[PDB]
């Protein structure tokens, strides 16, 4: 995981405290399927910090809803809003590649 | 940038009625600006506010406009004749 | 007989204990019959596991419905997931480029 | 009196215990009458087992309606059952085994 970050405050320079929304599509990164379940951050004081698995995610706020792709090391969510991609990467070199893994893992030399 | 105005009655009593200011979601100094739409009231006639620089909207009443805050202290009369 | 296990996690690596579905068509296997009965799975604390007969299986989450082989040795569920999509049973040995150059990889135990 | 029998599950190997349920036309055996009544079977524990008398018989599971002739000995109830039964739908496990085979062995001297 990478910590994401970002300060959140209203018009009048006081903290706003609303939940941002986290998701993915199904894909399995190192051992681990990583599921659609939309999770719901607080920020705190304002501050809003979540650690996500770094490749694909999906961001929502009230109306809006972005493609990030999140980096290898930790950054500001707005650098990841203002380069959100148009539509989501499709799996099918993954799923071919994974195929392959798991019967190699399935009877190993 | 701070913002500030006295507010009255045509009779110059104070009018604390609540203003209220808003922005589309964007980014200022690192710091992400919400849609929240603030009310303030006037406290003895005078409202006192800091505003991030670029567009926000304002509301009285029936009344609504678009400033556009500069980056030094200012009326907010002379924000709203702008418009 | 066969167990088939994943690691299933959300969007920032925390545990997503959502149910997985299991059935098969009515047919027989190691003498015994297999009815069409939809078998619920959670996993516990991030971790599925689920005993499977071989042969023939259906997976059903959320959305997605994966028609599945159960090998005759213990596996991970998504190599099962990602050979059901990638290789449809009309695939016409296609020979997978000899598996992507096998990704120029092997190592004994 | 012939035992037909079963063992009964679900895709993760444990019991399925959903009722079978056993009937005939009217006919006669040994002189007795035989009726339509349907008899309605538990499996236990996942065994399932039945007294039937011989001849015509029908089993119903399910969806399923089944027609079968009860031998005159102690048979095993899928191997009637299974000329009836659709067989399940081909699917591509054996062709990617086959393609991931061929390899050119690595060996590696460590």
């Amino acid at each position: 995981t990478v910590t994401i970050t970002a300060d959140v405050r209203d018009v009048t320079g006081q903290p706003d405290n609303q939940q941002w929304v986290f998701s993915t599509v199904l894909r399995q990164q190192d051992g681990s399927i990583l599921t659609q379940k939309q999770v719901r951050v607080n920020p705190v004081d304002g501050a809003l910090s979540v650690e996500l698995e770094p490749g694909f995610a999906i961001v929502v706020y009230g109306e809006y809803r972005w493609f990030i792709e999140v980096p290898e090391t930790d950054a500001g969510l707005w650098g990841l809003i203002a380069t959100s991609v148009a539509v989501p990467p499709d799996t099918s070199a993954e799923l071919l590649a994974d195929a392959v893994n798991g019967y190699l893992d399935a009877n190993p030399p | 940038t701070t913002v500030t105005a006295t507010v009255h009655d045509i009779s110059g009593r104070p009018d604390d009625s609540h203003w209220t200011f808003s922005s589309d979601l964007r980014e200022q100094d690192g710091v992400i600006i919400t849609p929240r739409v603030v009310r303030v009231k006037p406290f003895n006639g005078e409202l006192a506010l800091t505003l991030p620089p670029g567009p926000v909207r304002v509301t009285h009443h029936q009344d609504r406009w678009l400033i556009d805050v500069p980056e030094e202290d200012s009326d907010l009369w002379d924000l709203i004749e702008a418009a």
